[PDB]
């Protein structure tokens, strides 16, 4: 499975750029993809989303009306037409898989984003805790705070956790708030009730210090965390 | 042929049978016992049914 | 189980006259459409006769047409065939093979290699 | 041959008078002072559409949420229950399938046919499709039945006279259970996972081992071809269904049959059974485009599936008893309650 | 609307795979499926060579712009009674005798009655092929056959003298080969109901218009199904 | 005086009535989807419609006023255009049927019935909203220029149905006669002819002299007035007899 990106540089304000997508190592066409941003030392901040078949896209209201999304399932390519660019919209982009169905995992694979340079009712999630400091073998409590329930009538809690490590690209740990990804030792454990939610740590080891992010996906927009730097 | 069969008759011929009135007894109990968690046989009120 | 004997056969001259039995135990006898079937030395199986439930409908394989007659009692569960002035190539083994399924005309494979429900067989030789 | 064929007949009357011996009361009068079930009513929850032409098998998942069906049009079909949604939908590469079979886990799916081959299919897999992981191949004859006993071993019934226990990760026989002398039609696992019954075209039902390889047991009630068997919840007891128009429970214990479930007017044949969850209600489809619920311990009759305009395939009970889903030749699943 | 963000998803993927199926299901009714049977000597593998342990074998042929699909059993037992309820939506049956061996004739037209009564079989209409007639026509020519000893109804048959269509052979063949179709037919015509119809022909093993007799009963089915359709027959 | 063929003609339509809902009963939502069944179920519904419509104005002509007449009057002049354009496209679709068979059969949209029949019953109601502006109150054109142009419309769209059934059957009867042999035409010849027949003789009558003597104005008899009552039974028995032949000997 591979996702890798092209595109980015420096752009005078006012400017248009496009970046690319290829897929390749998987079957594209029947997977919705995520665009996904992060500024230089911030957190990260959800920026577009189109479906599988290009029957429904979503902008962030930030972006909404200024940026384009679109597909080419026979070429395996996805393009982010982005036009007018300001002094915000300096930050690295990263491309995320996600299929829907009963049972399945979304955000499965994210890609290896790209760095451009430049010369209301949204569920607002809290990570108060920005470092913790422990050594290996401890066990470690992470928690996140969401603006209302994220407990749907159909009893799914929709929560995830991310992990960033140094350098690297996030990955999924935990969706729905219960489950555990495939490919994590099972020594990460999710739990918590609406509003209320933490991630546990048993055993820490070392390949385990980073950034952690929670998600919400009860709704548009997907609104992350700030982030806990776990040091050592 | 005409070997395996009379072989497989014997091995077959020398085991033993309980009455046909335990057997009658134990199905009448398992069913008895677990006669309240199906709800197809007593139905379940429709707040908890999903369909 | 469902069984099936046919005692009835013996050794005859050509030109005498033999007759078939056929006892049947283990399913009601009424509700098939039994048959009779014959296997020559050297050769495969073949159809002989046949009969219906109570009787109405017959049919024979032509080279019987106007010798064998072939009739049923489902009051004693007992279907006979008389055979009479047998011809040299009448020596063979006799099955009364029955009819897979009961209230049905069509019947599949009654003169298969391997059949379930069909009887031991019984030989005449003409000589 | 000479005297072989009457030592067989004189040990099957030793068989017979040893089985008369053990019966000193029937089923009919000790279950005389139940209360009947009075009348099971039950409405289609649902309607699942989008076969194109006849179904001819399908199994509920673990989770009582999902379901397989397999067309005579080549496809498999995975559905969600609750909301009649399409989750997989599997084209085949031979259009003439009577089996599919979920596997316990969930992660794998196994179809076989007129092709003489049983297919396993990876559902859990990286890139988002189904794809062909086994086909596992060495029968003689038509493959009828398979059912999965873990995500590594299999059990295949054919209708070459034979069953078969394989090995989906090197992909050959591990055994083979001969005995039978007719087509085998269905195969029902047990509770515990170390026997399975079989019924064949014979009129017969038969009693293996799995881990040895043997014949345990062998019944002997029916009078035509038996089409579909089951488990009794507890293991020690099973039903089957048979062209003979009638439904028939036997005991592995006491060794013999126990009740007979026919009607005058019925004449079709059974061709599905299922039974409830505590085993109190015994469903089988027919021939005549309906199908039926039976009181397993009295033989009476309490309740009516008439939702089909064409003969009912396929027919199973959820686990926890929520839903009952009937397919039929007509392409429409129909989740009862 | 009472829908989360992902069951959304769901129900739009569930539409890509109903759209899908639609696809398969404009597909699967542009083609005609038809069931070859007949026993060995018949000469079937002949007619599937002339259309240009696995237990089935399907080959495909179109003509005049239609897509024909045609199955024959392999490796399967000789049984017969529960693998042939899955060909009971197929468009034709074709059949293959060898006419020109009278000692298995009886057995031809036995299978031909048991096809014919059959219960899932019973909207299903036969295409009978009458195989091997340069055999027939020289073994009876030649003499030495006398069919009366198989069939002895057959001293007494007449040529039916007001359909009597041949270019140019001997009259004596003329009466066996209409003896047969006479035979096929008249099982045929016992019990039908008007509901399916036998099409009998007369092939050799160098014929080269077998694949356009196949279109033409197919036709002529369909035509009788719409007909049945609209309740004008 | 004739009251009889008012009593007959409420009769009929109490008779069309029950087979109507009846035949709607059955067809509902199962036990077919051809086109055929498609177009019955529409054709039984604009009968159903037509025959309610008619038997509550012959109640009404007993005892009972005019703005009731004048509420009645559109839906049952709606409802007789729906089922006669319903007829016409029975007989073109069995025509093609017969003409091309594989076509019919591999090659035809599924839904195309559906659709062709909601066109046709848009085209009626666009009629009767026709009838009721271009002559009843926009234009006060009561018969000085507009409503001559709307009758002779409708009489043309009369006719043309006519000649289409009537085509449709001829095609349909030649190609079976120039075709071959081995079939019991004897049913599809009293089938067609009897569906002929009672079109025309039940069908045609009634608008034809309705919208014929409506605008002639030598209307002066009182035998020039009785075959308005006999055309009000006709119409009345061809719509009770639409549902019975085509679905009780389909179905039989
Ligand atoms: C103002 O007549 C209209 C006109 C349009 C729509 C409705 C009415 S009406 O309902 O009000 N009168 C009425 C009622 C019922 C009948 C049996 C006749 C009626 O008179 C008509 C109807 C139709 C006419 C026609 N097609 N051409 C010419 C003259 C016409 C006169």
């Amino acid at each position: 499975v591979q996702l890798v990106e092209s595109g980015g540089g420096l752009v005078q304000p006012g400017g248009s750029r496009k970046l690319s997508c290829s897929a390749s190592g998987f079957a594209f066409s029947s997977f919705g993809m995520h665009w996904v941003r992060q500024a230089p030392e911030k957190g990260l901040e959800w920026v577009a989303y189109i479906s599988s078949g290009s029957g429904t896209i979503y902008y962030a209201d930030t972006v909404k009306g200024r940026f384009t999304i679109s597909r080419d399932d026979p070429k395996n390519t996805l393009f982010l037409q982005m036009t007018s660019l300001r002094s915000e919209d300096t930050a690295m982009y990263y491309c995320v898989r996600s299929i829907y169905y009963y049972g399945s995992s979304p955000f499965d694979f994210w890609g290896q984003g790209t760095t451009l340079t430049v010369s209301g009712s949204d569920i607002v999630m809290t990570q108060a805790t920005s470092s913790v400091p422990v050594t290996p073998g401890e066990s470690v409590s992470i928690s996140c705070r969401s603006s209302k329930s994220l407990l749907h009538s159909n009893g799914n809690t929709y929560l995830y956790w991310f992990l960033q490590r140094p350098g690297q690209s996030p990955q999924l740990l935990i969706y729905r708030m219960s489950n555990l990804a495939s490919g994590v030792p099972d020594r990460f454990s999710g739990s918590g009730s609406g509003t209320a939610f933490t991630l546990t740590i048993s055993r820490l080891e070392a390949e385990d210090v980073g950034v952690y992010y929670c998600m919400q996906h009860l709704e548009y927009p997907l609104t992350f965390g700030a982030g806990t730097k776990l040091e050592l | 042929q005409a070997r395996k069969l009379v072989e497989q008759l014997k091995m077959e011929a020398n085991i033993d049978r309980i009455k046909v009135s335990k057997a009658a007894a134990d199905l009448m109990a398992y069913c008895e016992a677990h006669a309240k968690e199906d709800p197809l046989l007593t139905p379940v009120p429709a707040s908890e049914n999903p369909f | 189980q469902v069984q099936l004997q046919e005692s009835g056969g013996g050794l005859v001259q050509p030109g005498g006259s033999l007759r078939l039995s056929c006892a049947a135990s283990g399913f009601t006898f009424s509700n098939y459409k039994m048959n009779w079937v014959r296997q020559a030395p050297g050769k495969g199986l073949e159809w002989v006769s046949d009969i219906s439930q109570s009787g109405a409908s017959i049919s024979y394989t032509g080279s019987v047409k106007g010798r064998f007659t072939i009739s049923r009692d489902n009051a004693k569960n007992t279907l006979y065939l008389q055979m009479n002035s047998l011809k040299p190539e009448d020596t063979a083994v006799y099955y009364c093979a029955r009819c897979p399924a009961p209230f049905t005309r069509d019947c599949f494979d009654v003169t298969s290699t391997t059949y379930a429900y069909r009887g031991q067989g019984t030989q005449v030789t003409v000589s | 041959l000479d005297q072989l064929r009457q030592e067989a007949e004189q040990l099957k009357n030793q068989i017979r008078d040893a089985r008369k011996a053990c019966a000193d009361a029937t089923l009919s009068q000790i279950t005389n002072n139940i209360d009947p079930v009075g009348r099971i009513q039950m409405r289609t929850r649902r309607t699942l559409r989008g076969h194109l032409a006849k179904i001819y098998a399908m199994h509920w998942g673990t989770d009582s949420r999902l379901l397989v069906s397999a067309s005579q049009d080549g496809k498999l079909i995975i559905w969600d229950s609750y909301t009649t949604n399409k989750v997989h939908a599997i084209p085949l590469r031979s259009s003439w399938v009577m089996t599919c079979a979920y596997a316990p886990s969930g992660n794998y799916v196994a179809c076989g046919g007129l092709d003489n081959i049983c297919s396993i299919y990876n559902l859990k897999t990286r890139e988002g499709n189904v794809r062909v992981s086994r086909e596992l191949a060495g029968h003689t004859g038509y493959l009828s039945c398979c059912r999965f006993l873990d995500d590594n071993q299999i059990v295949t019934s054919s209708g070459d006279t034979t069953c078969a226990l394989w090995d989906i990760e090197t992909g050959q026989q591990t055994t083979t259970f001969t005995g039978h002398t007719g087509d085998v039609m269905s195969l029902s696992l047990a509770p515990d996972t170390r026997l399975f019954v079989s019924g064949a075209c014979d009129a017969s039902a038969k009693l293996w081992d799995v881990r040895e390889g043997m014949c345990r047991q062998t019944f002997t009630g029916h009078e035509s071809d038996i089409n579909a068997i089951c488990f009794f919840p507890n293991g020690n007891a099973f039903a089957t269904g048979s062209d003979d128009a009638t439904c028939r429970l036997f005991d592995l214990r006491a060794d013999q049959e126990l009740m007979t479930y026919s009607h005058d007017n019925i004449i079709c044949g059974i061709t599905s059974v299922s039974f409830s969850k505590s085993g109190r209600l015994l469903l089988a489809g027919y021939d005549d485009f309906n199908c039926n619920v039976w009181d397993a311990l009295k033989a009476d009759r309490a309740g009516v599936l008439a939702g089909h305009d064409n003969r009912v395939s396929c027919l199973g009970v959820t686990d926890d008893g929520m839903a009952v889903a009937t397919g039929s030749w007509d392409s429409f699943l129909k989740i009862w309650n | 609307c009472t829908l989360s963000a992902e069951d959304k998803a769901a129900v739009e993927r569930s539409k890509m795979i109903e759209k899908q199926l639609q696809k398969d299901k404009q597909v699967y009714r542009r083609t005609l499926r038809l069931l070859l049977l007949g026993a060995d000597n018949s000469g079937k593998s002949t007619i599937v060579k002339q259309m240009r342990t696995s237990g089935i074998f399907e080959t495909k042929f179109q003509v005049d712009k239609v897509n024909f699909h045609m199955f024959d059993v392999g490796a399967q037992r000789d049984e017969r009674r529960k693998w042939i309820q899955c060909f009971n939506d197929v468009t034709a049956i074709i059949f293959v005798v060898d006419s020109s061996d009278y000692n298995r004739l009886q057995e031809a037209l036995n299978d031909f009655k048991s096809i014919w009564n059959n219960r899932w079989l019973r909207t299903i209409s036969v295409i009978l092929f009458l195989n091997k007639q340069d055999l027939l026509a020289e073994k009876v020519l030649a003499g030495k056959s006398k069919i009366e000893d198989y069939f002895p109804e057959f001293a007494r048959y007449t040529t039916p003298e007001d359909a009597t269509p041949e270019p140019g052979e001997d009259p004596r063949v003329t009466r066996a080969k209409y003896f047969i179709r006479k035979e096929f037919v008249d099982i045929s015509t016992a019990s039908g109901d008007g509901r399916h119809i036998c099409y009998p022909h007369f092939t050799c093993s160098v014929d080269t218009e077998n694949a356009r007799r196949i279109f033409n009963d197919c036709k002529d089915i369909i035509l009788q199904m719409n007909l049945r359709e609209y309740n004008l027959v | 005086q004739t009251l009889s063929l008012t009593v007959l003609t409420c009769i009929v339509s109490l008779v069309g009535l029950t087979g109507n809902a009846v035949v709607l009963w059955l067809l509902g939502c199962r036990m077919r989807r051809n086109a055929f069944s498609i177009y019955i179920l529409n054709l039984a519904a604009a009968d159903f419609l037509f025959l309610s419509g008619r038997l509550i104005y012959s109640l009404l002509s007993f005892i009972s006023p005019h703005t009731i007449s004048k509420i009645l009057y559109p839906v049952m002049m709606f409802s007789y255009f729906a089922g006669l354009s319903f007829l016409s496209a029975v007989s073109t679709e069995r025509c093609l049927s017969v003409l091309w068979p594989i076509w019919y059969r591999c090659h035809r949209p599924t839904h195309l019935s559906a659709v062709v029949c909601v066109l046709l019953w848009a085209l009626s109601l666009l009629r009767s909203i026709l009838e009721w502006m271009l002559c009843g109150f926009l234009f006060s054109g009561a018969d000085s220029a507009w409503c001559q142009t709307s009758d002779f419309i409708t009489v043309a769209w009369l006719i043309f149905l006519c000649v289409v059934l009537c085509g449709s059957s001829l095609v349909l009867l030649i190609r079976i006669l120039c075709g071959s042999r081995k079939i019991p035409l004897t049913r599809l010849y009293v089938t067609i002819l009897l569906t002929v027949l009672v079109f025309l003789l039940c069908g045609l009558p009634f608008g034809i002299q309705f919208f014929l003597f409506l605008w002639i104005h030598v209307d002066r008899e009182v035998l020039f007035c009785h075959v308005h009552l006999v055309s009000i039974f006709l119409s009345a028995l061809n719509s009770s007899a639409n549902p019975i032949i085509y679905f009780f000997v389909g179905s039989f």
